[PDB]
RNA sequence: GAGUC
């Protein structure tokens, strides 16, 4: 069902794309896994822990 | 981890690829070729090395 | 709007072939911008001169072994790709090697020729073992750009070569190795900006420093359109 | 067939089975127990009583 | 809003009770980033008191861990809502949903 | 110490018998003072800062409960308007006439 | 008052001064090791991957 | 041996935000070299105009609440940083937002000053509920390159501002999304010619053409250093 | 109460 959605998004079925290194402009020799992920910042602050 | 990965990647040998059976006079030339993208690191090759 | 202007500092010539140059200070991330763009052109756009073909009489193909010569045809081929030459005005030049007997055949034994300058007199080419071993040939040197293998010329060539015309991979680029390290430079108070340390190896004839100037120059010429 | 907040944000359910009865108000345990403490119920011998 | 959820994010939000939920539903009379006042459906309205439900929102107070406690109103003025509609969100909450 | 005795005399700033006890911002942290609360004692007389902030509380209390009453009142009167409009069509001289 | 000349001189004292890194647990002797520390702004310390 | 001179050729402008530009003729290798250098410089070193400072009357600090007002203080701040500005001759100016009564405030409601132009007049700023509710504010907008937050001004803060004045983080770089594509370019006979294809989206501010040219220029200046001193 | 192995 997931791959089916990827088709509907007009994306790669493995969710991998060929990317360019922003430093060099050299392409990565293999297409890489990207995508949106839900992230969180923890209560642990280097601010206080210093 | 990463160090291993990079090293393994370079050492590994692949079928033909870009420029199988080329001839190099020393290492530095290798690098030039790779950086121009007309030679993959995986290609089996003949080099003069001291 | 505040651009940064950097200036030249360190310039250690570890040898004539190899020079390390350290440069401060560069605005953030421009270390990489400049580092890479320079590298690319350095190697792969660099016009030069050098060996394209060879004709040895009695050596009509590149795989056989003539008695007396230690090395194979094939091996000596590649040695000679590396040998460095100075031309003046001329586009297409044929140098002659005649040599006999015992010894390593060196660059000096080539015919001097007016406009031509031989850079590395000491470069070993082949070893002739017994004195009865003799070699004669004509080595063709052209002007071109960068590096072109035999395979790319054979691509669109209606020019059919003759008996034992021996094409070799052409290494025009005198630039041998080039790389950049970017350590965060930290000018008094602003930490963010970075150092560009640049290691460069070249093929003798042209001095490392002069390489630099020429690279940036070519760059600039293209830039003409877009400054004004 | 959904309310206004849901109309505003409907998430696509892939769930292949229907939850029959609703997810019960989770923080009910606390209230129910504490409420028992004060529960005015003559016979029910709990809390005060 | 978490793009990859379990649907459970709506229930989590609702139950935490840090949001404002609509007691009666009806139409929103006044919206402030501080007060949400709601006029009740005549259907549901008690013949005892007036049909006016009041939600003063809690804004920007100190949590135990030094965290911030901020309520944001979700609906707009003059909008329709029903019983149990999400009216104002707690901090880590989007329209109905848990937004960690 | 004897040294400090002489020095006091020399620069001539005697400095009264007091210690600096003031509350300072801990180092590393820095930001915005959003609100301040004070708790005076019952016995001792109030500070001007004390009064002005407790006056603020007065104003706020007043405004809040005043507008509570005002909006509730308007809704209740508007509800009575729905029953008088049934068996008694009159919209021109009710509205323009007084409320209570 | 954190003047920039302060930092210049600090760096000079810190030059060739090796400092010690420790992690718990201190299992064997390499739980503590010496490094030449180099100042970076920011509040986290940077370690070499190899160790 | 004849080196090529690449010119500015095609200059399409799709949306007020978007613009496409082709640069032929290019030789091999330079497509990518220039492609990357361009991008870097474009984003970090593009001078742009953004909101620097703000005073709204009867509002001391960002966290409290004023009646009548839909958004929070912080959220309206956020709206305003993003708003797209074209200043003429002067480096720093203060625009006035004065609006009363019922309705939503667009950038349009900002009373318009001569030299200043609002690129996105229809930008949502704040919604006005209660009829007698109105607002007055003075918003300062400055020129600058890259990203300078408000916190770095408190960093070297000799400008100790009076309380009430609220300094804003500045998203100065106007370039929102930027890429290049090295494709083959149509010379009627020449096969070895490529075009650099410049895909670009910005917050209106800097005009496509103008942007690029200024980019190239500032780059070039750095190039002077290396070439001249040996 | 939570971090590390």
């Amino acid at each position: 069902e997931i791959k089916e959605l990827l088709k509907l998004g007009d994306l790669p079925t493995s969710g991998q794309i060929r990317l360019y290194d922003g430093r060099t402009g050299e392409q990565f020799e293999r297409p890489v896994t990207v995508g949106y992920m839900y992230m969180l910042k923890l209560n642990h602050l280097v601010d206080d822990k210093m | 981890q990463d160090v291993v990965l990079g090293l393994y990647y370079m050492t590994r040998d692949c079928v033909n690829a870009k420029g199988e059976g080329m001839v190099l006079t020393g290492p530095k030339e290798a690098e030039r070729l790779y950086r121009s993208g007309l030679a993959s690191l995986h290609a089996r090759v003949k080099v003069r090395i001291t | 709007t505040e651009f940064l202007k950097p200036r030249l500092v360190d310039i250690e010539q570890v040898s004539s072939t190899h020079a390390k140059v350290t440069l401060e200070p560069l605005e953030r991330g421009f270390g990489h911008t400049l580092g890479n763009a320079l590298r690319r052109i350095l190697l792969s756009s660099m016009p030069g001169c050098a060996v394209t073909e060879v004709e040895i009489d009695g050596v009509l193909h590149e795989y056989s072994t003539k008695e007396g010569v230690q090395e194979d045809i094939l091996e000596i081929l590649l040695n000679l790709k590396g040998l460095a030459v100075r031309v003046q005005g001329k586009d297409e030049v044929i140098l002659t090697l005649n040599k006999s007997g015992i010894g390593p055949v060196t660059a000096a034994d080539i015919t001097h020729d007016g406009d031509v300058e031989i850079v590395k007199p000491q470069h070993v080419i082949c070893h002739l073992t017994d004195e009865n071993a003799s070699i004669s040939m004509r080595i063709k040197v052209q002007r071109g750009r960068g590096y072109v293998p035999a395979s790319t010329r054979i691509h669109s060539e209606e020019d059919e070569r003759p008996i034992g015309r021996l094409l070799v991979d052409a290494c025009y680029s005198p630039v041998e190795r080039i790389a950049y390290n970017v350590e965060a430079a930290r000018v008094e108070q602003r930490t963010d900006l970075d150092k560009l340390v640049i290691e460069m190896e070249t093929n003798g004839t042209i001095d490392p420093e002069e390489a630099i100037r020429r690279a940036a120059t070519i760059l600039a010429e293209q830039l003409e359109a877009f400054v004004d | 067939v959904y309310s206004y907040t849901e109309k505003k944000r409907i998430r696509k359910d892939f769930g292949k089975r229907p939850q029959v009865l609703d997810v019960p108000y989770l923080l009910s345990i606390q209230l129910d127990s504490f409420q028992k403490f004060i529960e005015q119920d003559p016979e029910g011998q709990y809390g005060l009583e | 809003k978490p793009l990859v959820g379990t649907g459970m994010e709506r229930a989590v939000a609702v139950d935490s009770g840090v949001t404002a939920v609509a007691k009666r539903g009806g139409v929103v009379q006044y919206v402030d980033a501080s007060r949400i006042v709601i006029k009740v459906n005549e259907d549901e309205m008690y013949p005892g008191e007036a049909g006016i439900d009041i939600y003063n929102l809690t804004k920007y107070t100190r949590s135990n861990q030094n965290t911030c406690i901020n309520q944001m109103p979700c609906v707009s003025l003059g909008e329709p809502v029903e019983r149990g509609d999400v009216l104002a969100d707690g901090p880590s909450t989007d329209l109905g949903e848990l937004a960690l | 110490t004897p040294e400090e005795k002489l020095l006091r005399a020399i620069f001539g700033e005697k400095a009264s018998d007091v210690k600096d006890s003031s509350l300072r911002v801990p180092n590393g942290v820095s930001g915005t003072v959003i609100d301040v609360q004070v708790f005076t004692r019952d016995g001792v007389e109030k500070d001007k800062r004390a009064l002005e902030i407790e006056e603020m509380q007065l104003k706020q209390a007043k405004k809040d409960l005043s507008e509570e009453l005002q909006i509730l009142e308007a809704g209740l009167f508007s509800r009575i308007r729905a029953v008088l409009v049934a068996g008694g069509v009159e919209a021109e001289k009710l509205d323009k006439l007084p409320r209570d | 008052r954190e003047e920039a000349v302060v930092w210049d001189i600090l760096d000079e004292v810190i030059r060739e001064h090796p400092v010690l890194l420790n992690r718990a647990p201190t299992l064997h002797r390499l739980g503590i090791q010496a490094f030449e520390p180099v100042l970076i702004e920011g509040k986290a310390i940077q370690l070499h991957p190899l160790v």
